[PDB]
RNA sequence: CAAGCUUGAGUCUCGUAGAGGGGGGUAGAAUUCCAGGUGUAGCGGUGAAAUGCGUAGAGAUCUGGAGGAAUACCGGUGGCGAAGGCGGCCCCCUGGACGAAGACUGACGCUCAGGUGCGAAAGCGUGGGGAGCAAACAGGAUUAGAUACCCUGGUAGUCCACGCCGUAAACGAUGUCGACUUGGAGGUUGUGCCCUUGAGGCGUGGCUUCCGGAGCUAACGCGUUAAGUCGACCGCCUGGGGA
């Protein structure tokens, strides 16, 4: 109900965040901080290297980050957040 | 006898679940592991870089008070989620206070919107806000001494995100 | 994190365009339970209502029809 | 199912207090009535056979009371069986 | 999965984020699931076994992460 | 349904011995409380109290010698499927004598022993040892 | 009786029609002792896709309790009546008198 | 045998969730065919090919129409049903389940040989229907052969009505009913209280998935939904083949 009627407010193409990531999946990191969404910077971005990367290796756990949006999906919650930029 | 059970509900009253009451005693330090005890069923295996203030070297040794948090209880073995965010809730009550007289003042410094709005950094912590809020007007800190100094006046906070944009310059506004 | 339970809805209303929006796809296919969070009985209603909408031309079947 | 107002006035025939409802013949009277009731559908839908069930099992409720009554208190289920026209 | 490329944007960006609408979408998988017919108990069976590998997946291997490897 | 309420006793009585519970507690019956005091005579528990007006509920308050539980043994040997009768010369012993036999006879239900000494048989409820 | 909600569609160049249609609907339900208790002209309506080949719609939503031969007829009437392309007749437990989130 | 009692069994009140059943409507997507436009040499298919369809204009593409069948997403070790099984949406008829309190009936119960009914798929009969799929059949491959697997077609059948058939690894390979015996993590559906100070907190019922204790078991495993501890009734087994 709350954060996906409307979310439009980090939207347009590219509006950084301070986020705190949570939990990195070996896929992801999962960095969420606006008021009860889903974030996951996955693993293709976070650095300058694509795939030798390991998530846990590179940034953190439990640490507010660069975050921007890149991408929202409303309908199928999957705000796809990066941090190559 | 029921002074066990006093004891206990005693012991309720005097704790509560989040990270509130000041009551962990720093009771072993070593790189890079802190721990404490707030009178939990366990020792909480802290991290370092939740308690280095803003140069990066620790501050408090041995007996040394922070509360921690809760709600979240046993992994496998241990108690907590990290005092760092106790912090935060003290940082709510320092933006909180604003409300009372209309102002909340501090030193504000802020060179550049990530997403449109300065950064505002508070003590060690550092926050996002939105593009208007940094300045009064269309004053733009660019032009400002870099990372200078003023306090923040809030223009815009999301209540529930936590997303703050503060007033960089002009003190008589 | 369901809407419905904390609104605390008697009903999901196929008229209420606007909030059944949130819950359809940019395809128009229905959002699943695990990614909205919505509970289970709510969950079934806001499909059925859905549907009905679909009937009503209210909400499209899909983005490519026409 | 029966409908709200049939059922009490049907407790209120058969029942000696009204407030009763659950007194044998009482009953008995109200599956009696159900049954009548499922006929009407049965003749129209006779492929409908899980509702059947139901009315198969209310059926033998209703044989398992008559027997009862018969052994506890013959008279009653005389007179019962008299004003519902069960054959037996 | 309809989209239409933005006004000074690149192609091959534009051909990226079409890409990721059809993944979202899950029309490729759709498209294979009914390239022929499965029946019924095959699709029972499926749905079942991979509740079940989910479910393995999930609790087994979290006992053994409690233990350290070495 | 509920057939043998004597017999469902017995099995209460077995589960608290293997689950190490101190008293058992279940509806009460005048057969059911006889038996419950031939066992207390007996030694096998420590006390029965009934507990009602009503429904009257029998609780039993469970031995233990040792750790392990008193009531080695306590089968029902008459049920409703197949009654025994026993004559006072053909009154078995459990165990050789060890453990008793309820039986219920013209005079009370009493253990195998004292019916031989009153010198009559009866309906056999259960062996305990 | 029974309470029912009735949302019709009625073809946009027979939109001068409506309110007539609505009228007699209304007089059908009054006939039977049948109360009425909202009725919502919604109006001129895009279609989220095209029935019949058209692209809007006249949208009307009913809330009525009557009897059941009368829907039934209300019904009949719908199917036959050209103006009219879809038609939604659909039960509800209570008469549900508060507007509609559109008309809102 | 006679009188009772209310704990079992049932009745009544108000709600609750549900692909439970029967009947009748309707919606949108997609396939097929028909008619027409645009257009030009390939399409299709496979491991690779070929049969096949194509310059008599296919395939592709757009417009209009016909008709049948099934219901993407929701959708879940989710739900309902005695089992078989049941899935778009709407209405009509209809069976069961559960909870909340009360009120009533007062053992009316459990099980069941014969008996009666329901019973997937295929199959049968008569009359309809027939898009897709496809036993049989035909051709093309593959192969030593290929009465198969693969390919291109393709008829019964699948669909509907009313009858019959009465079987399946009809499986939890676990009869039904009742009682009793340590725990944990869920799902689903009620319901009582609590400042719902918030998505919550503390209970209490129903159904349900997984793990595991005692105990049990040839072991595997089962484990409060028992394969544990007992009672009631029924069904069934007595070496393999022959069968």
């Amino acid at each position: 109900e709350d954060p996906w009627v409307a979310i439009a407010k980090r939207y347009p193409e590219g509006t950084k965040l301070t986020g705190r990531v949570t939990n990195l999946t070996d896929y992801g990191c999962f960095v969420e901080i606006e008021e009860g969404v889903e974030g996951l910077v996955h693993v293709s971005e976070m650095d300058w290297t694509n795939k030798n990367i390991h998530p846990s290796k590179v940034v953190n756990v439990g640490d507010v980050v660069e975050v921007m949006v890149l991408d929202i999906d409303e309908e199928r919650r999957r705000i796809s957040l990066g941090l190559k930029q | 006898e029921s002074f066990a059970q006093l004891f206990e509900e005693s012991l309720k009253e005097i704790e509560t679940r989040p990270g509130s009451i000041v009551r962990g005693v720093v009771v072993a330090i070593d790189k890079d592991v802190v721990l404490v005890d707030a009178g939990l069923k366990s020792e909480s295996a802290i991290p370092a870089e939740q308690f280095k203030n803003a140069q990066g070297e620790l501050e408090i040794q041995v007996g040394d008070e922070v509360d921690v948090a809760l709600d979240a209880v046993e992994d496998g073995f241990g108690e907590t989620l990290l005092s760092r965010e106790k912090a935060k809730r003290h940082e709510a009550w320092i933006t909180l206070e604003k409300a009372y007289e209309d102002a909340e003042t501090v030193t504000g410094v802020i060179n550049g919107k990530v997403k449109g709005g300065f950064t505002v950094e508070l003590n060690g912590i550092r926050a996002f806000l939105p593009g208007s809020l940094v300045d009064v007007r269309p004053v733009r800190d660019t032009l400002h001494l870099e990372g200078k100094e003023l306090e923040f006046k809030v223009i815009k906070l999301d209540q529930k995100r936590n997303n703050v944009v503060v007033s960089r310059r002009a003190v008589i506004e | 994190f369901c809407r419905f339970t904390a609104e605390g809805v008697q009903e999901i209303d196929y008229k209420d365009i606007a909030t059944l929006k949130n819950y359809i796809t940019e395809s128009g296919k229905i959002v699943p339970s695990r990614i909205t969070g919505t509970r289970a009985k709510y969950q079934r209603q806001l499909a059925r209502a859905i549907k009905r909408a679909r009937y009503l031309s209210l909400l499209p079947y899909t983005d490519r029809h026409q | 199912s029966l409908s709200t107002e049939a059922t009490a006035k049907i407790v209120s025939e058969f029942g000696r207090d009204a407030n009763d409802t659950g007194s044998t013949e009482v009953q008995v009277a109200l599956l009696t009535a159900q049954i009548n009731h499922l006929q009407g559908h049965f003749a129209e839908h006779k492929k409908d056979h899980h509702s059947r069930r139901g009315l198969l099992r209310m059926v033998s409720q209703r044989r398992k009371l008559l027997d009862y009554l018969k052994r506890k208190d013959v008279a009653r289920y005389t007179q019962l069986i008299e004003r519902l026209g069960l054959r037996r | 999965p309809v989209i239409k490329v933005r006004e000074n944007e690149p192609f091959d960006v534009a051909l990226r984020r079409f890409k990721r609408s059809c993944e979202k979408a899950g029309v490729l998988a759709e498209v294979r699931r009914r390239e022929f017919y499965e029946k019924p108990t095959t699709e029972r069976k499926r749905a079942k076994a991979s509740a079940v590998k989910r479910h393995a997946k999930k609790l087994a291997r979290e006992n053994a992460r409690r233990t350290r490897l070495y | 349904s509920m057939q043998d309420p004597i017999a469902d006793m017995l099995t209460r009585i077995r589960n608290g011995q293997a689950a190490n519970k101190a008293a058992v507690t279940m509806p009460s019956s005048k057969l059911k409380v006889a038996i419950a005091n031939v066992l207390k005579e007996e030694g096998f528990i420590e006390d029965f109290k009934v507990e009602g007006d009503t429904k009257p509920e029998l609780e039993l308050t469970l031995k233990y010698f040792q750790g392990k539980a008193v009531v080695e043994s306590i089968q029902r040997v008459s049920r409703p499927g197949l009654r025994i009768y026993k004559r006072k010369d053909e009154l078995p012993k459990v165990m050789a004598g060890l453990g008793i036999a309820v039986v219920s006879t013209s005079k009370g239900v009493m253990t195998d022993r004292a019916a031989r000494q009153a010198g009559l048989g009866g309906e056999i409820i259960c062996y305990v040892a | 009786m029974r309470h029912y909600e009735i949302v019709f569609m009625v073809h946009p160049d027979q939109s001068e029609q409506v309110p007539g249609m609505i009228e007699r609907y209304t007089a059908a339900i009054t006939g039977a002792e049948g109360k009425i208790h909202r009725l919502e002209d919604w109006g001129r309506r895009q279609l989220a896709y095209p029935i019949n080949k058209l692209h809007k719609a006249h949208y009307v939503l009913m809330n009525v309790e009557a009897p059941q031969e009368v829907i039934d007829e209300l019904e009949t009437t719908f199917r036959f009546n050209d103006a009219v392309i879809r038609s939604m007749v659909m039960r509800t437990k209570h008469a549900v008198t508060e507007a509609s989130p559109m008309v809102k």
